[PDB]
């Protein structure tokens, strides 16, 4: 069990698709080394994130029958209720270990600003499982997390770099599913891509891909926000 | 949904234009224009690109469909059999026609929607066998980027059959539950 | 109850959600009742898209054991990968196969030949990952059920009656692939092939549409072997 195996061996998980061995994989590299840099973090990220990904579209389909059908359909909410139990279990596994590990650890820029980033979107998943009176406290602990995020990458990563835009268009999607304040997601957006704009003679060689996909992204749901 | 004729560009003279939707614009000489128009209004097929018409003022121009895509030049440098076969069915008709194209080269072919095709040194071995020369320097960047052995086989012969011989040859090369 | 794992199972395809379809199937499976023609379906589907996903991870791992270069620990994480694996494939191919033989094939009459092909389908799979000499014994027994299953192929039903066409062309597939007999292979294919295709006919309106995609694979099969 080293990190230096680990590197490929959860890249073995994920080329076979079977991400929740890929997470396991990841926790244990992680509680180990207390740090991945911006290749091998891409590891961890991944796998958790297509682990909460399987589980969000088996519950937004699982709900949406819930809803559309009609009593004899109660079975519907015992599924969900497994599906969002489980989806609460993984999302506290990654907290409790994003706390532990990976909020003191942080020595960089990038460090501070992508696992305060990956707290708010962790907390947006449990969001969309959330009924009001647990829906307030995640909301709040979101937003938090966004704002420290966002303060720290405002200030440390010029938008030349790709980290902030993520962050920026995920922090304006929490606006907008959760919170909807269309005012607020432009703001956020379009001010940020006017910034990267600004920039775009001077992305990172990484960044001429990544930075441009993201800012496609912030186009499409400008697109859908203005609407 | 969720998420986490109007002449504009010079595309290289080529511009984008606007006649009745998008269009190429390609923009001695009224020799040169005159036997290109005049060609061109023979032509009629998927695989060449589509001759819209001319003008001659403001200046000589020749209009045709828009493609969006690029040359298979600028790609490369079972689709691609089918980019062959494409190649192949267009230059047939071409012949069939009495019509020799002199400049067959994967910058001249153009792949529209990225699927269907439309009609230098490199591609010059005129006469219909020139162009079969030029069309199998294609198959050379299609299999090289720079394969059946049927394939190979086609390559070294028209590197002379004819279109018709090229066609038939590229024509001729667990459970799904409820 | 039993109507309601039904739901259950129908649920948790809808949901995208294989593993917790086999429980079901399995629990459903238990009355030991012959299953109809909608309730086989959801029975066979389950466990089949259950081992695929494990199939494919196997190709991979087994594929990067021959690519790696280099010192043992590498291709050591593939072998405990292969091992992982192989067992968590043969564990779940036996608990398919245990519950088809018991309950399936003593109640079994066109279902007779259905659970038999199933039977064949997991050794053939199981085919695959086997090492040493008891891969003979597992394609034998295997055969066996397929030859008792091809027994029954112009008793009951149509020489295009759907199960008769999965029926033959998964026979052709153990001959060719590991039994590495491709022109025998291709004289059971093509003689499958032909007579559906001179049959040009079938029973319902589901089965035309089906029985059409079918012979496309046998047809790729035919002029990919002996190429």
């Amino acid at each position: 069990m080293d990190k230096n195996e680990l590197v490929q061996k959860a890249k073995l998980a994920e080329q076979a698709e079977r991400y929740d061995d890929m997470a396991a994989c990841m926790k244990s590299v992680t509680e180990q080394g207390a740090e991945l840099s911006n290749e091998e973090r891409n590891l961890l990220s991944v796998a958790y994130k297509n682990v909460v990904g399987a589980r969000r579209s088996s519950w937004r389909v699982v709900s949406s029958i819930e809803q559309k059908t009609e009593k004899k359909q109660q079975m519907a909410r015992e599924y969900r209720e497994k599906i969002e139990t489980e989806l609460r279990d993984i999302c506290n596994d990654v907290l409790s270990l994003l706390e532990k590990f990976l909020i003191p650890n942080a020595s960089q820029a990038e460090s501070k600003v992508f696992y305060l980033k990956m707290k708010g979107d962790y907390y947006r998943y449990l969001a969309e499982v959330a009924a009001g009176d647990d829906k307030k406290g995640i909301v709040d602990q979101s937003q938090q997390a966004y704002q420290e995020a966002f303060e720290i990458s405002k200030k440390e990563m010029q938008p030349t770099h790709p980290i902030r835009l993520g962050l920026a268009l995920n922090f304006s999607v929490f606006y907008y599913e959760i919170l909807n304040s269309p005012e607020k997601a432009c703001s956020l957006a379009k001010t940020a891509f006017d910034e990267a704009i600004a920039e775009l003679d001077t992305l990172s060689e990484e960044s001429y891909k990544d930075s441009t996909l993201i800012m496609q992204l912030l186009r499409d749901n400008l697109t859908l926000w203005t609407s | 949904r969720s998420s986490s004729i109007t002449v504009g560009q010079r595309i290289g003279t080529v511009y984008k234009g606007k006649w009745h939707g998008d269009v190429a614009v390609k923009m001695q000489q009224l020799q040169a224009f005159k036997n290109e128009v005049g060609v061109l209004r023979k032509t009629r097929h998927v695989n060449i690109l589509l001759f819209m018409g001319y003008s001659t003022k403001p200046q000589l121009a020749i209009v045709t469909q828009w493609c969006e895509g690029s040359s298979l030049y600028h790609h490369l440098h079972i689709k691609l059999i089918d980019i062959a076969r494409q190649t192949a069915q267009g230059m047939d008709y071409l012949h069939a026609k009495s019509i020799i194209h002199r400049d067959l080269k994967s910058n001249n072919i153009f792949l529209h929607e990225d699927l269907t095709v439309k009609i230098s040194i490199l591609w010059m071995a005129y006469s219909f066998q020139s162009d079969v020369y030029a069309f199998g320097i294609v198959l050379y960047e299609l299999m090289t980027g720079q394969c059946p052995k049927a394939m190979k086989r086609l390559m070294a012969e028209c590197l002379r059959p004819l279109f018709p011989q090229i066609l038939a040859s590229i024509e001729l090369l667990s459970e799904p539950s409820l």
